[PDB]
RNA sequence: AUCCGGUCGAUCCUGCCGGAGCGCGACGCUCUCCCCAAGGACGAAGCCAUGCAUGCCUCAGGACGCGGCGGAC
RNA sequence: GUCGCGGCGCGCCGAGGGCCCGACGCCUGGCGGAGAAUCAGGGUUCGACUCCGGAGAGCGGGCCUGCGAGACGGCCCGCACAUCCAAGGACGGCAGCAGGCGCGGAACUUGCCCAAUGCGCGGCGCGCGGCGGCGCGACGGGGUGCGCGCGAGUCAGGCGGGCCCACCCCGACCCGCCAGGGCAAGGCUGGUGCCAGCAGCCGCGGUAAUUCCAGCUCGGCGAGCGUCGCGCGGCGCUGCUGCAGUUGAAACGCCCGUAGUUGGCCCCCCGCCGCCACGAGGAAACGGGAGCGCUCCAGGCAGGUUGGA
C-alpha cells in the first residue's frame, strides 16, 4: 500500500413549479445531444 | 363588532344562570375585545369564554354564562375565570 | 397511554412500479404543464383517489341490480360524484363511472375554476394569486390551490372583499 | 394425478408441503437457524470493531488490481472479519486503532465482483462517515 | 391479473444469479413555513446516586393522637 | 382438607391410561387474542408496545392483616450483590416518573399543574392523566413567483391558555441527494494508462477510456435523496386454485400386505350426520360504510328541528 490515491493526487435557476414549467416549454432531438449543445 | 347574535339559549334554574352561544360578525375589521361587545350581549353578571376566530377573519364564536345573582357567580364559576375578570385576584 | 396514541393517519398516494418508462414520463409532464403542478406526488394522489372510486363500482357491478347494497352504496357514490362535479348529471348510470379519467378530477381544482372564469390569465398566475389570499369561495377566503369546489359553490367564487385588488 | 385429491386429504396435503418446503435453498437458509449462528454480525444491519491490520488483496482472473482492506476484530463477539475500503484514497484514514462501523456489500452474505473472500465493508471510521470524508465535507483530527 | 440483463460461433430450452415496487429499523448527506405524531422492546427480567409517584374524614382553640374508609384499583 | 368438586392428600383394592388421526422426549433470540405488513383471486410473514386476558417485581420459599393478596413504593428466612458506622450495630430492591452507569447498530426534560377525563375519601389527594420541552421514526398541507403583489421574519393589541406558548384575527415596518455503456430516463475537454480506481449482474482500465479521477452539459426524485439488514411481492422457483419426474434434478429391482386415502349402478316421500340459507347471542378501537366544508388535507364526530345509521 504505497499507491493509494495515485490518480486522485495527480489530477440560480427557477425552483419548484417554475422549474417544471421551464422543462415543459423546453421539451414540448435528445436533451443532451451534441448538435444542440 | 356592529353585529352580535345569540342562539342555543338554555335557562338553568339549578345553577341560577342562562347558557348561550354567541356569534360575532366583523367583516373587514377587528372587534377589538370581548370586554367591548360585552355591552350588546347588567354587565357584571356576564361570563364570556371560548372565543375562536375563523380563517380569513370576519367571524367569531363564543359562549356566555349569564347569572342572575352575584353570590351565584362566586359560587358556580371556576376559580380561574374569576381571576381573568379581575373579580377576586386572590 | 396518551390520548394521541388513538389518532389515525394514512398515506394518500401510490408511486408507479416502473419509474423509467419514457411514454408515461413525458405524458406525466404534459400534465405538469397544463396544470401548475408542483411535483409528481400531486399526480400520484389523483390516481390514488381514482383507484378507490373505481374499486367500489366494480364491486357493485358484479352484484345484482335489485340488491340493497347496490341500491344504497351506488346511489351514495353517484350522489357524491355529482356534487363535486367529477361526473355530470346526464350520466346517472353506475356503468358511466368506470370510464372516468384523472383530468376530470383535476378540472374541479380552485386553480382550474378561476382560470375557467378568467379571473387569472394563466394557471401559474392563478397559483400565485391563490397563495396571496386574493380569492374567496362563498365569502370565505381559501388559501389552498388544491381545493376541490362543489357545483353548489362554483357560482360564488370571487376576489375577496378585503384585498388590495378591490 | 401426481398429487392426492379427495375431500378428506387436507392432512396429507399439509404434510407434503411441510416436508418439501425445506428443499428450497432460500427457505432453508432463512429458516433453519445455522446461518443465524454462523453469521458474524448475528443478524444485524451493521457492527463496530477495531482495526487490527491493513492489507492488500489480489483481484480475480479477468481483472488485475490490488484492492485495499482491513482485518477487523468485532467488539460484540470477538470474531475475525475482513472489510473493504472503497472510494479512491480512503485507506489513508485508517490507523491501526480506529473504531470502524462496518456493514455488508449486499447479496446478504455473498462475495461480490472480484474481491475474493470479502463480504463486509467499512462505512465509518473513528466516528466519522467515510463517504463524507472522501467528498471533503468533514475531516479527521490529526 | 405486465417483466427485463447474464451459458453460445449462432439458436431454442431447463435453471438459477442480478435488476425493477411497498413496509420496518440503523447509517450518511442535506433542511424555509404550518398541522398530526412514535420515541432504551430487539438472547443486559444487567446495576442504580438524588427527588417525586397515596391519601382523605368518633370523641377537644387548633394541631397531635385515637377511631374510620382506601392503599388488592 | 378446602369457599367448594376433584388422586387434591392419605389407607386399602384392581391394572389400567396414551400412541404414525404422531404419544413421549427435546428445542424455541415462544406471552395469547383483537390485529398488522404485502396485494387480481387463492395466499405468505409477523404478532414486544394503545383495548381485552395472563404472569412477574434480583432469585428461591414462607406468612400476617383483611370481603378481597401467597402483596413486594407489607413482613420473615436462605443465596448473590451493594449502603452508613465511634466496630457495639443498623440497613436496601426504579420490569413507577425523570435521571445516571453498563451494553448495544439503535431510543428524549433530574420541567409546570390537578384547570380537564376519572378514581379514593368529600375536600383534598394523585409523575393516573393533562400542558409545555427534545424529537427529519413516520404522515398531511403550502413555498423558493407572477407580470407586480405576497410569506418568512419585527414590533404592539386581541383570542387562547391552571399560568405561558403555538394556531387564528387586527395594526405599522419587511434546493439537495444520486446519476449519465446495457438492464434503465439522461454525452464534449483534461488527467491516469490492467496502475489508481469503478462494477448488485453483464463488464470497464494495457499510454484516442460513451464506465476510473475532474470540468461543462444533461436526466430522475425532491424538503427530501442515497447506503445496509429483514418481511411481502416479483415466483406457476413450493404449485389447493397451479409445477416437474424418456433424455435437463427426479417412478422404489419386483410381488404380497395392515393403518390411511379412494370405491360402479339402482328404491323417495322416514331417521341420523355432513352441506346450503336465514336467525338468536356476545366489544369496542382497527377495517369497510350512510350524513356533516377542521379554509383544503392527514383527521374528528360533528353541528343548525338534529345526528353518531
Ligand atoms: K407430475
Ligand atoms: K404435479
Ligand atoms: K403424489
Ligand atoms: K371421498
Ligand atoms: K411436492
Ligand atoms: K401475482
Ligand atoms: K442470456
Ligand atoms: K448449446
Ligand atoms: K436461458
Ligand atoms: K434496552
Ligand atoms: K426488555
Ligand atoms: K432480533
Ligand atoms: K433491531
Ligand atoms: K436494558
Ligand atoms: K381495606
Ligand atoms: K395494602
Ligand atoms: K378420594
Ligand atoms: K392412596
Ligand atoms: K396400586
Ligand atoms: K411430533
Ligand atoms: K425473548
Ligand atoms: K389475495
Ligand atoms: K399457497
Ligand atoms: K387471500
Ligand atoms: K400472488
Ligand atoms: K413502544
Ligand atoms: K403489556
Ligand atoms: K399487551
Ligand atoms: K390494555
Ligand atoms: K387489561
Ligand atoms: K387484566
Ligand atoms: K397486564
Ligand atoms: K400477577
Ligand atoms: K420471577
Ligand atoms: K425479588
Ligand atoms: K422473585
Ligand atoms: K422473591
Ligand atoms: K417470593
Ligand atoms: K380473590
Ligand atoms: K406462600
Ligand atoms: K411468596
Ligand atoms: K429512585
Ligand atoms: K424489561
Ligand atoms: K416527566
Ligand atoms: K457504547
Ligand atoms: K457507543
Ligand atoms: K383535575
Ligand atoms: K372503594
Ligand atoms: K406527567
Ligand atoms: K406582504
Ligand atoms: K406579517
Ligand atoms: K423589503
Ligand atoms: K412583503
Ligand atoms: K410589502
Ligand atoms: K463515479
Ligand atoms: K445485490
Ligand atoms: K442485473
Ligand atoms: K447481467
Ligand atoms: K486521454
Ligand atoms: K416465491
Ligand atoms: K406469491
Ligand atoms: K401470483
Ligand atoms: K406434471
Ligand atoms: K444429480
Ligand atoms: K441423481
Ligand atoms: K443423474
Ligand atoms: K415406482
Ligand atoms: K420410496
Ligand atoms: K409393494
Ligand atoms: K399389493
Ligand atoms: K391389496
Ligand atoms: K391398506
Ligand atoms: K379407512
Ligand atoms: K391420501
Ligand atoms: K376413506
Ligand atoms: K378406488
Ligand atoms: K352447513
Ligand atoms: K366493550
Ligand atoms: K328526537
Ligand atoms: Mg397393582
Ligand atoms: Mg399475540
Ligand atoms: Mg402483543
Ligand atoms: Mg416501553
Ligand atoms: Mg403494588
Ligand atoms: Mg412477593
Ligand atoms: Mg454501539
Ligand atoms: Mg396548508
Ligand atoms: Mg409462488
Amino acid at each position: 500500500l504505497t499507491s493509494a490515491g495515485k490518480v486522485r493526487k495527480c489530477t440560480r435557476p427557477p425552483r419548484g413549479r417554475a422549474y417544471k414549467r421551464l422543462l415543459y416549454n423546453k421539451n414540448f432531438l435528445g436533451p443532451n445531444n451534441l448538435l444542440i449543445r | 363588532e356592529i353585529t352580535v347574535k345569540v342562539r342555543k339559549v338554555l335557562n338553568n334554574p339549578l345553577l341560577q344562570r342562562q347558557q348561550c352561544v354567541v356569534d360575532v360578525l366583523h367583516p373587514g375589521c377587528t372587534y377589538e375585545s370581548k370586554e367591548a361587545i360585552k355591552a350588546k350581549v347588567d354587565q357584571k353578571n356576564i361570563v364570556l369564554y371560548g372565543f375562536k376566530t375563523s380563517f380569513g377573519g370576519g367571524h367569531t364564536v363564543g359562549f356566555c354564562n349569564a347569572y342572575q345573582n352575584m353570590d351565584a357567580l362566586m359560587k358556580y364559576e371556576p376559580g380561574f375565570r374569576k381571576i381573568r375578570c379581575g373579580l377576586i385576584e386572590a | 397511554p396518551r390520548i394521541s396514541r388513538h389518532r389515525n393517519s394514512s398515506k394518500t398516494y401510490s408511486t408507479p412500479k416502473k419509474p423509467f418508462t419514457k411514454p408515461r414520463l413525458d405524458a406525466e409532464l404534459k400534465l405538469c404543464g397544463e396544470y401548475g403542478l408542483k411535483c409528481k406526488r400531486e399526480i400520484y394522489r389523483a390516481r390514488y383517489m381514482l383507484a378507490k372510486i373505481r374499486r367500489t363500482a366494480r364491486n357493485l357491478l358484479t352484484l345484482d341490480e335489485n340488491d340493497i347494497k347496490r341500491r344504497f352504496e351506488g346511489a351514495a357514490l353517484l350522489r357524491r360524484l355529482h356534487m363535486l362535479g367529477i361526473l355530470d348529471e346526464e350520466k346517472d348510470q353506475l356503468d358511466y363511472v368506470l370510464g372516468l379519467r384523472i383530468e376530470d378530477i383535476f378540472k374541479r381544482r380552485l386553480q382550474s375554476v378561476i382560470v375557467e372564469s378568467k379571473l387569472a390569465k394563466s394557471v401559474h398566475h392563478a397559483r400565485n394569486m391563490i397563495k396571496a389570499r386574493h380569492i374567496s369561495v362563498g365569502g370565505q377566503i381559501v388559501n389552498i390551490p388544491s381545493y376541490m369546489v362543489r357545483i353548489s359553490n362554483t357560482s360564488r367564487v370571487a376576489i375577496a372583499d378585503t384585498s388590495s385588488l378591490a | 394425478m401426481s398429487k392426492t385429491s379427495g375431500l378428506y386429504t387436507a392432512r396429507k396435503l399439509r404434510t407434503v408441503r411441510r416436508v418439501n418446503r425445506w428443499a428450497d435453498k432460500k427457505y432453508r437458509k432463512a429458516h433453519l437457524g445455522t446461518w443465524l449462528k454462523a453469521n458474524p454480525l448475528e443478524g444485524a444491519c451493521m457492527a463496530r470493531g477495531i482495526v487490527t491490520q491493513k492489507i492488500g488483496i489480489s483481484a480475480k482472473q479477468p481483472n488485475s488490481a490490488v484492492r485495499k482492506a482491513v482485518r477487523v476484530q468485532l467488539t460484540k463477539n470477538s470474531k475475525k472479519i475482513t472489510a473493504f475500503v472503497p472510494r479512491d484514497g480512503s485507506i489513508t484514514y485508517i490507523d491501526n486503532n480506529d473504531e470502524v462501523l462496518v456493514a455488508g456489500f449486499g447479496r446478504a452474505g455473498r462475495a461480490v465482483g472480484d474481491i475474493p473472500g470479502c463480504r463486509f465493508k467499512v462505512i465509518k471510521v473513528a466516528g466519522i462517515g467515510l463517504l463524507a470524508l472522501f467528498l471533503r465535507k468533514r475531516e479527521k483530527r490529526a
